[PDB]
């Protein structure tokens, strides 16, 4: 950090979390070689926010209300454990690999009785890394049947889980909005957090990705 | 220096000759077996240059050299399986000359991932484009050339170094008791540098190369004369495995060495800014030459500086 | 010569507005410069 | 090398051969048990044949370059007064033992279409100056292969990965592979076991065990199933007679519920994209079925033995 304001409102949050020796009576006056000891600890979970005014008395408050299985984890990072359906965890997961994998090199996930040329197996080429990939909605309609272990019956709340994920700001559309003729979709957020979701209901997902052979 | 080495280029060698050749004999007529270039430089060493003029046949040939350290061929129904602990001092070249910034560190070399594999240790030549590089090795040149047998300052002679290669193989050292725990703690951190991005990366560090860590710190105490070996003699081939693929050394050991001691005490004292000499008693114990007094002693106020600023 | 609206924090193909001469000269004027950061800046990324 | 317990199985089971009898009324079908093993390189593949060939009886080693198909099993005269004389190459000589070839993968195109003939027979008709004469050449054939180019990627077919024609695939048995990755899991037992062994097997450490009877400085290493393993002179005298005594026979117990359990898997594997098991793996059950028999001293074999082969074909 360079600016003092900044600094203004950040240490008066931090006097109510270090004058605890101080109103116990256990350390007196004039004693800078004894504080830093104790806390360190109360340093190291607080000093990787920088610029984020979010770090108040609520952060620490989420974990008193988690008595019962304390895995979710709200307040830091709280956007890696979310609440997902059934049906839905699955749709943020396969159309990330729709946006970054050709047209056309698809077939080794589903038909293996084909030949391979193997190519080089070009690893530092803008795949992967220019972007989510435009596709439309035929890739969707090909992909969630194979994930899933049962059949599922498409039906009208399987669709909603399209134009619902847009006002959650999980997609993104192609600049102007389509017709009706198989509208085009992007991604949005990365694989930060695909793979704390798949350890949850058994799935792994970097054994999918074709940029890592 | 060693007489139990060979010398060949790319071209210079097919796909035999250096091992085991096969020829008819003229005046007896009947298969036989010769030996090559890896036969006779038995417990030696043998050289080799430009890995890049050669074809595929004879490095599948040879991949029982550096793993095996044998030789089995059979060929025609003559068995022929013999052994040579010769070692291989390879000089791989580049595709285009240079080291390209632009492609990745895999695309400028030749080499797969079965040659690798096999092979121990791998260095890398550090290229420097600062105009102190090229200062201070334009002056050794010139003391080469103008004082001709009068540049060489060396303290031991050639005389005594070949001496001292005997004493080597006599006591063998063994292994103590406190450095089990040592080799177990060390592996984990080069498994987490090898997968950089998530699985695999570039070079591979298995099995194949921590035996070999284990025999660089078995012959690290080998000319020191050390029975037991000691955890400080480990380390010293820990700092290379770093740099294998690559005045500022300096700064290297002195903040490796504060971290090492400023994790035990239990108390905490000033020590900060008017008793600025505290951090130099467990440094002064190691000092036994002599420079190291009066010259150095202006260089700790100005190491210490990188923490005030 | 566009900012894409729907652009996240992944897809932006900007570029500089600087130059390869001030960068350089502006290094031993700034105050309190590192000593594992200077050499950094003047090599061409030969270590890793 | 500690890991890699399911390697372990397939290379004790390979020693024994099986028993290769006549089931046919003309035809004489081989009955050897061929493993092909193909891993990564770097995980040390090498070093675990050197380990079988030194316990056995007769075992022989060779590499790609070093052969070819002259030094292979027969190839001309003798030029010296106007003679004829025929010569053999390598897999003659090792009969009823364990054969074991080197960088499989590297092999000419040439070499590779010219081995069917003495793994499908166990024999070879020499058809030289019109003088036939067929002999007999039981083999193991235990190749060590390696992936394409880099190193191996298991999201491509074992069929595929590997530069290799498809009639030799289709007549091994045992493919089990295996891949190394980082795992903090299991990555404490590698270089503890290292370690242990490196002064275990030192030369030093020989002068008070090896020399010096009656004493050890280290016992026995923490096996993963807590049973003590064998010295040397324990597997010499294990093969020289359980192979040549007790002769386990063909009975017919409940073979006929492997029938309509075929027929599960082979309505199943294209469902999802896989390739359908062949008759290979059903004329095999007997292979294993007698290698385990053997160990335990049966004269027939028992439903247990029939169990316990299915898990390593799968």
């Amino acid at each position: 950090c360079r600016d003092l304001k900044e600094l203004r409102h950040l240490a008066v949050l931090n006097f109510p979390k270090y004058c605890e020796p101080v109103v116990k009576g256990e350390a007196s006056e004039r004693d800078t070689r004894k504080l830093w000891r104790n806390i360190e600890p109360h340093l190291k979970k607080a000093m990787q926010t920088v610029y984020l005014r979010e770090i108040s008395s609520s952060q620490w408050e989420k974990l008193q209300k988690d008595d019962t299985d304390p895995g979710q984890l709200k307040g830091l990072s709280a956007h890696t454990h979310v609440e997902l359906p059934y049906y839905s965890k699955f749709i943020l997961i396969a159309a990330y690999l729709a946006s970054y994998n050709p047209a056309r090199t698809d077939k080794r996930f589903f038909l293996k009785h084909h030949g391979k040329i193997k190519k080089t197996n070009h690893e530092k080429t803008s795949n992967h890394l220019l972007g989510p990939k435009p596709f439309p909605l035929d890739r969707l309609l090909a992909i969630l049947y194979s994930i899933v272990d049962s059949r599922v019956a498409p039906t009208a709340n399987i669709f909603s889980q399209i134009t619902s994920l847009v006002t959650l700001q999980l997609l993104t559309l192609v600049g102007h909005d389509d017709q009706l003729d198989g509208p085009k979709y992007k991604c949005t957020v990365s694989l930060d957090f695909i793979r704390a979701i798949a350890r949850t209901v058994n799935f792994d997902i970097i054994k999918y990705l074709y940029d890592f052979l | 220096f060693s007489p139990r080495a060979v010398y060949t280029s790319g071209k210079a060698s097919s796909a035999a000759g250096l091992t085991a050749a096969v020829v008819r004999d003229e005046e007896s007529h009947e298969f036989v077996i010769e030996a090559g270039a890896l036969m006779l430089a038995d417990n030696g060493v043998c050289c080799i240059d430009e890995f890049d003029k050669m074809d595929v046949r004879d490095q599948v040939a040879i991949h029982e050299a550096m793993e095996q350290q044998t030789i089995s061929i059979t060929k025609a129904g003559v068995k022929a399986t013999l052994n040579a602990r010769t070692s291989i001092l390879a000089a791989a070249n580049p595709i285009s000359g240079h080291y390209d910034r632009s492609k990745s560190l895999k695309q400028n070399i030749n080499l797969s991932a079965p040659i690798m594999s096999r092979f121990d240790l791998f260095f890398i030549l550090v290229d420097e484009c600062n105009e102190v590089t090229d200062y201070a090795i334009a002056r050794r040149i010139v003391d080469l050339h103008s004082r001709i047998e009068e540049s060489i300052d060396r303290v031991y002679s050639l005389d005594d170094i070949r001496r001292y290669l005997l004493f080597a193989r006599q006591f063998k050292p063994k292994i103590s008791k406190e450095s089990e725990d040592f080799i177990v703690e060390q592996y984990k951190h080069l498994r987490q540098r090898d997968g950089s991005g998530v699985t695999k990366s570039s070079w591979r560090i298995t099995v194949r190369q921590l035996e070999s860590m284990i025999r660089l710190s078995e012959a690290m105490a080998r000319m020191h004369c050390c029975d037991e070996v000691q955890p400080k003699h480990v380390k010293e081939a820990f700092r290379l495995l770093n740099k294998s693929i690559i005045y500022c050394r300096i700064s290297n050991l002195i903040v490796l060495h504060l971290r090492k001691v400023e994790e035990e005490e239990d108390e905490s004292a000033l020590k900060r800014s008017e008793l600025v000499n505290w951090y130099l008693k467990e440094i002064e114990s190691e000092i036994d030459s002599e420079e190291e007094l009066i010259n150095k002693k202006r260089i700790i106020e100005k190491v210490i500086h990188r923490l005030t600023h | 010569e566009r900012t894409s609206g729907n652009s996240q924090r992944e897809y932006q193909l900007m570029k500089l507005l600087l130059d390869n001469t001030q960068i350089m000269n502006a290094l031993q004027k700034y105050p309190n410069c590192p000593t594992d950061v200077r050499q950094w800046a003047t090599s061409s990324l030969s270590w890793l | 090398i500690y890991g890699h317990e399911d390697i372990k199985r397939g290379l004790a089971l390979a020693l024994f051969g099986g028993e290769p009898k006549n089931p046919g009324g003309k035809h004489k079908v081989r009955g050897d048990i061929n493993v092909l093993l193909c891993g990564d390189p770097g995980t040390a593949k090498s070093q675990f044949l050197k380990y079988i060939e030194k316990v056995s009886s007769r075992a022989i080693f060779t590499t790609g370059q070093g052969a070819s198909a002259v030094g292979l099993t027969a190839y001309q005269r003798h030029p010296v007064s106007r003679e004829w004389t025929l010569e053999a190459g390598a897999l003659v000589l090792a009969d009823r033992g364990v054969c074991l070839i080197d960088e499989f993968d590297k092999m000419n195109d040439q070499d590779r279409t010219s081995i069917h003939e003495a793994m499908e027979q166990q024999s070879i008709s020499i058809s030289k100056a019109g003088i036939v004469t067929s002999l007999q050449a039981r083999c193991t054939v235990i190749a060590a292969a390696n992936p394409i180019g880099g190193r191996y990627d298991p999201s491509l077919t074992f069929s595929e990965n590997v530069d290799l024609t498809e009639p030799i695939i289709s007549r091994f048995d045992i493919l089990c592979v295996v891949r190394d990755t980082v795992d903090p899991v299991q990555d404490e037992m590698l270089a503890r076991f290292v370690v242990g062994s490196h002064v275990r097997h030192h030369p030093s450490n020989k002068e008070e065990e090896g020399l010096a009877n009656g004493s050890a400085a280290e016992p026995a290493m923490p096996n993963t199933y807590g049973v003590e393993p064998l010295p040397q002179e324990v597997l010499k005298k294990y093969i020289i007679y359980a192979k040549e005594r007790v002769h386990p026979k063909l009975n017919q117990m409940d073979q006929d519920k492997v029938a309509k359990m075929y027929s599960d898997l082979r309505k199943e594997s294209m469902a999802t994209g896989s390739i359908p098991i062949t008759v290979r793996h059903i004329e095999s059950m007997i292979r294993m079925a007698e290698a385990h028999a053997r160990i335990h001293l049966r004269d027939y074999v028992i439903e247990d033995d029939v169990n316990m082969a299915i898990r390593v074909m799968l």
